């Protein structure tokens, strides 16, 4: 009748037939009608055979990994049971799926009589990587009956071990007759031959294992800090160990947010090194099957920071994607949206729809997200287009909401608070690993946020010693550590977004701007944009803000703004493909603006005088504005907009040049 | 949170900002701040004295015209109230907006005077909305009424201004 | 009712660790058949336990079948079946 | 003050193919000889 693997409900023949029928007959319209998306169905994408075309392009590029969405299995009628079998029994079902992929690979070239050779396909090993296997349940909510099941976990990578050689074939040689054999590992156990296999030599205990002749596989252990969707009462964040093997080794860097799907494993741990006695309480971990580093809600990583990592990814053939793919239709949409005359206001308005107005603040945040162009000298110098923003403001001005939004939108930033962080915790430290009892180096908040935005709330409350770490980060985008364990230069290419209050917790018009900000000039000069966010009471402004806040609570789930997915992919495309350059007309405008504001600083501290870092900030903001409009050159109007944003951020029009005071009524428009 | 003024005893000579050693950002986070003044009087102290002596003598509460709700019964009623998810309509939103505008203008007027209790912020508006939703939750209603908003407003007003005026 | 019953509550109170296993034995002795049939949405532990129960039944049936195939006496049907189940559950 | 851990087994899979030199197969062949041998018309060793 029906043959079933013991301990499962899995039939090999039934699973192969169901999965092969799924591969031959699945269309994405089934996924659309599963997700109750009928109006979004289009013929040209959905009607074509999805897994057939992925198999075809997988043959054409020579790749061996297939990414399988498990939700698609639940979409198809015949493979509804196969979805539950894949979740419950991944070890057998995944092997069955690999065999079925290889069968479809040979069948596609035999059936269509293609010129591809069968021997080259047969020698390759094909493996499938399932993902989106279910909801990201809490890791601590899993039970022992969930062992050896497929799970999803969202997490932040803290650190990874070096590559570990895991023995797969053992090489033995006879000491007397130099007779060699190779034995393949079986479930973690290698059987030493007690005697020589050759008929001539039969010396007992004569086979010695040669450690360098025998073959190994790559194994890496990564500490992942889980960020589950649901957190119960009084739960603190935890770190789990996840094991990656073979091509997935070194795919994940410290400080990036990933979707891990893998099997939930448990092993007994030896109580002592010399003893073979094991502990009854098991240690749990995840054997990783697939890693997703791309989210549609947030931006992708800056590829200028991972160029060599992309090269090593191509060498290792891991086939893990750091960046989302841009199709032709959505690229055409990007080019059409970039042609809009209201592009700046549309992009800034779509930053934080929940936050009302703060137009110039949103414009500065958008320019920080875009960034200036990155210039690397052939001699060895390096310029980074990272924009640092300070938001000094009165209470209840939604700047913490702005920092929260930026923390959600960035690929790998870190959110920190004033006096909740130390100088050591920002850069790097040494911890004792639980598994190995070894001292290991672990990155601090600034190094983890490299390639992203480090948001610092309550920046006014930070200690001066903790503040003084940020100088090298803001100016050189690096930290030069000389400590007992580490003496090296670490890249921290993190744009800093800080939020702060005045001394009296509210802005005092009697005091000048510098006293209200209360930052040392070396620190405050390194900020590209300083925003004085003020609360002016008006009839129309308060009425509009109150209406905007009350429209949120009309319904349980709450102009025209771009969607967050299109916003993220547009900023991603502009950062990846646009590297604007300064022209002569921009150069003369930059020089004239810097000279003019230096002349304004000549008048009699009370005021923030112009300094060369403001010229650098003008260059960076002009490059960011040019990158926004997809232009490959920085011309005069980009520099004018950068200068205008710098003037409006500090409210230089409102303040009096001589006194340095700000009067609320006579110029300010809320 | 429970606190004392800066001098330990409240004095009417100083501003209520002055003798409250609390920054404006931390002040704005508190949805309700109750000034609780110990003002001696012949009639109000006698009621307190008879209440406390009755509690010390019969080990229980004086007034026999009402029965206190047991803490477990209160806990389950509050749990059923917390299950509710009220929403606001157009009329209560308009009334809340007008109240917030009046509060902001009144605070701007009081800023120069000693009567000031701070500056009204959007956090004050959100606290009013939050209190109205809590009062709607107590009535186990899926909507917020005018009367709940007025009760929230009167709680906010008698929290600080009313006792300091007396 | 008037019938004599041991103090089970007190005996459980003094020696509960034994009575856990006694209650488990009593429950396993009188376990109703499942009205539902096992599908692919059941737990892995449930299908493992179902396969173990089916295996136990199959070994019992195979043992009694081959012992009947022996016919080692060529000889009371019900007493024969009682001795048969006695030897099969012991082997 | 706990009791012994207990060790027990149950046959599940077929295992490796039987070998003639294995003790269990020799015992099975001896058992078959005892049960099934016929001298003239009788099971002489079974009856004995
Ligand atoms: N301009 C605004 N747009 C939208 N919502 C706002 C605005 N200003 C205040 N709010 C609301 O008021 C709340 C107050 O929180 P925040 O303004 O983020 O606090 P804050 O601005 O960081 O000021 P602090 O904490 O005293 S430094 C926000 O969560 C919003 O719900
Ligand atoms: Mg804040
Ligand atoms: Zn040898």
């Amino acid at each position: 009748p029906l043959r079933i693997i013991w301990g499962t409900n899995v039939s090999i023949q039934e699973c192969t037939t169901n999965f092969r029928n799924f591969l031959m007959s699945f269309k994405y319209k089934f996924r659309k009608i599963l997700d109750e998306r009928e109006e979004f169905i289009n013929n040209t994408t959905d009607e074509e055979l999805y897994y057939i075309k992925q198999l075809n392009e997988m043959r054409e590029l020579g790749t061996s990994n297939l990414n399988l969405d498990a939700r698609n299995l639940l979409a198809y009628k015949q493979t509804e049971d196969l979805y539950h079998q894949l979740l419950n029994y991944p070890q057998e079902v995944i092997s069955i799926m690999d065999q079925t992929i290889k069968d479809c690979m040979v069948s596609l070239i035999v059936d269509n009589n293609l010129d591809y050779d069968l021997d080259e396909i047969e020698t390759k090993f094909y493996k499938v990587r399932p993902y989106n296997v279910g909801s990201c349940k809490g890791m601590r909510e899993l039970n022992p009956n969930d062992i050896d099941k497929l799970i999803n976990l969202k997490g932040l990578v803290l650190r990874s071990t070096p590559v570990i050689p895991d023995m797969k074939v053992a090489f033995f040689k006879c000491n007397v007759c130099d007779h060699t054999m190779a034995v393949e590992i079986d479930r973690g156990v290698i059987q030493e031959p007690a005697r020589c296999e050759r008929i001539d030599c039969n010396e007992p205990n004569s086979m010695s294992l040669i450690h360098n002749r025998c073959s190994f596989a790559d194994k890496q252990v990564i500490k992942l800090q889980e960020t589950p969707d649901f957190v119960p009462d009084g739960q603190t964040p935890h770190s789990i160990s996840l094991c990656v093997y073979d091509e997935l080794v070194d795919s994940c860097r410290a400080g990036d947010r990933i979707e891990v799907t893998g099997t939930f494993r448990s092993i007994p741990i030896r109580a002592n090194s010399r003893q073979r006695v094991l502990k009854s309480l098991y240690k749990t971990y995840v054997d990783v099957v697939h890693v997703k580093k791309v989210s549609d809600k947030r931006l992708d990583v800056d590829t200028s920071t991972i160029e060599q990592e992309l090269m090593q990814n191509k060498v290792d053939h891991n086939e893990v994607e750091e960046v989302r793919q841009i199709t032709d239709q959505d690229l055409a949409k990007i080019r059409e949206v970039a042609a809009r005359e209201d592009l700046y206001s549309l992009l800034a308005r779509s930053i934080a729809p929940s936050i009302y107005e703060l137009e110039d603040v949103k414009k500065g945040i958008l320019l920080q997200l875009f960034g200036g162009t990155n210039k690397t000298f052939t001699k060895g110098g390096r310029y980074r287009g990272d924009i640092n923003i300070l938001l000094c403001g009165d209470p209840s001005t939604s700047k913490s909401q702005i920092l929260q939004y930026v923390h959600k939108i960035t690929p790998r930033g870190v959110y920190t608070s004033g006096k909740g962080s130390s100088a050591v915790g920002l850069t790097a430290y040494i911890t004792r690993d639980v598994d190995t009892k070894q001292l290991v180096l672990e990155s601090g908040a600034l190094v983890l946020s490299d390639g992203g935005v480090c948001c610092i709330d309550e920046f006014d409350k930070m200690s001066d010693s903790t503040r003084s770490v940020l100088h090298e980060v803001m100016e050189q985008q690096t930290i030069s550590i000389a400590k007992a364990g580490i003496i090296t230069t670490l890249n921290a290419r993190s744009s800093i977004l800080a939020s702060a209050n005045p001394i009296g917790s509210r802005y005092n018009p009697n005091l000048p701007v510098t006293e209200n900000i209360d930052l040392p000039p070396p620190l405050l000069s390194r900020f590209d944009l300083v925003y004085l966010v003020l609360d002016k009471v008006d009839e129309k402004n308060d009425r509009e803000l109150a209406k905007h806040l009350t429209n949120l609570y009309l319904e349980d789930k709450p102009d025209d703004v771009l969607p967050v997915e299109f916003l993220t992919m547009y900023i991603s495309y502009a950062k990846e493909h646009i590297h604007p350059i300064i022209t002569e007309a921009a150069k003369t405008e930059l020089v004239r603006a810097y000279v003019g504001m230096r002349k304004m600083g000549d008048d009699s501290e009370k005021r923030i005088t112009a300094t060369t870092r403001q010229l650098e900030s003008m260059i960076r903001l002009a490059e960011a504005h040019a990158k926004m409009k997809l232009k490959n050159v920085v011309e005069l109007e980009d520099v004018q907009e950068a200068v205008r944003l710098i003037r409006s951020a500090i409210k230089d029009y409102a303040t009096d040049p001589k006194t340095g005071k700000i009067d609320m009524n006579l110029v300010q428009t809320g | 949170a429970a606190a004392n003024p800066l001098y330990g005893r409240y004095n009417p000579r100083l501003s209520p900002l002055d003798n409250i050693n609390l920054p404006a950002a931390l002040l704005s986070r508190f949805d309700i701040l109750f000034l609780m003044l110990d003002i001696p009087s012949r009639d109000d102290d006698e009621k307190l004295a008879e209440h406390v002596t009755y509690v010390h003598m019969h080990n229980k509460q004086p007034d026999l015209d009402f029965t206190p709700v047991e803490p477990s019964k209160m806990r389950e009623y509050i749990a059923y109230a917390k299950t509710k998810r009220p929403v606001m309509s157009e009329a209560v939103n308009d009334y809340v907006v007008q109240a917030y505008i009046r509060l902001r203008q009144d605070s701007k007027r009081e800023m120069d005077s000693k009567f000031s209790f701070g500056q009204a912020t959007p956090r004050t508006l959100l606290g009013i909305i939050r209190l109205s939703q809590a009062l709607a939750k107590l009535r186990l209603a899926d909507m917020v009424d005018i009367d709940d908003v007025e009760e929230a407003l009167r709680l906010v007003r008698v929290s600080k201004e009313s006792l300091y005026q007396e | 009712q008037g019938t004599q019953a041991d103090d089970l509550v007190s005996a459980i109170q003094q020696n509960a660790n034994h009575f856990t296993e006694l209650f488990c034995r009593a429950i396993d002795n009188n376990m109703p058949l499942p009205t539902k049939e096992i599908d692919y949405k059941d737990d892995v532990l449930d299908v493992i336990l179902n396969q173990r129960r089916l295996r136990n039944e199959r070994m019992l049936s195979d043992r009694t079948n081959e012992i009947r195939s022996e016919n080692l006496m060529d000889t009371p049907p019900s007493s024969m079946n009682d001795a048969l189940r006695e030897v099969v559950e012991d082997e | 003050s706990f009791d012994r851990p207990e060790i027990y087994s149950a046959p599940v899979l077929q295992g490796e193919s039987p070998n003639d030199d294995d003790n269990t197969e020799i015992i099975k062949s001896f058992k078959n000889f005892i049960l099934e041998f016929r001298l003239d018309s009788q099971f002489i060793y079974r009856d004995q």
